[PDB]
C-alpha cells in the first residue's frame, strides 16, 4: 500500500532524522 | 380423462416437487449468494477498513 509503505517510512524518517539530529547536537551538546 | 387427470396432477405435483427443488434449490443459492457476499463484503471491507486505519504505514 502507498500510504504504509510511505508513512511506515516516515516513522523511520523520524527515526532517521531525530537520530540524526540526536547525533549532530549531542556532538555538539 | 381420469388417466389424462392422473397425468396431468402427477405431472403436476411431481413438476410442482420441480418447483419446489428449484424454488430451494434457489432459496439455498441465495444463502450461499448472500454468505458469499457477506463475505465479500466482509473481506473487502475489513481490508478497506484496516487499510484505511493503514494507509498510513
Amino acid at each position: 500500500m502507498d500510504a504504509i509503505k510511505k508513512k511506515m517510512q516516515m516513522l523511520k524518517l523520524d527515526k532517521e532524522n531525530a537520530l540524526d539530529r540526536a547525533e549532530q547536537a549531542e556532538a555538539d551538546k | 380423462l381420469s388417466d389424462k387427470l392422473k397425468e396431468a396432477e402427477t405431472r403436476a405435483e411431481f413438476a410442482e416437487r420441480s418447483v419446489t427443488k428449484l424454488e430451494k434449490s434457489i432459496d439455498d443459492l441465495e444463502d450461499e449468494l448472500y454468505a458469499q457476499k457477506l463475505k465479500y463484503k466482509a473481506i473487502s471491507e475489513e481490508l478497506d477498513h484496516a487499510l484505511n486505519d493503514m494507509t498510513s504505514i
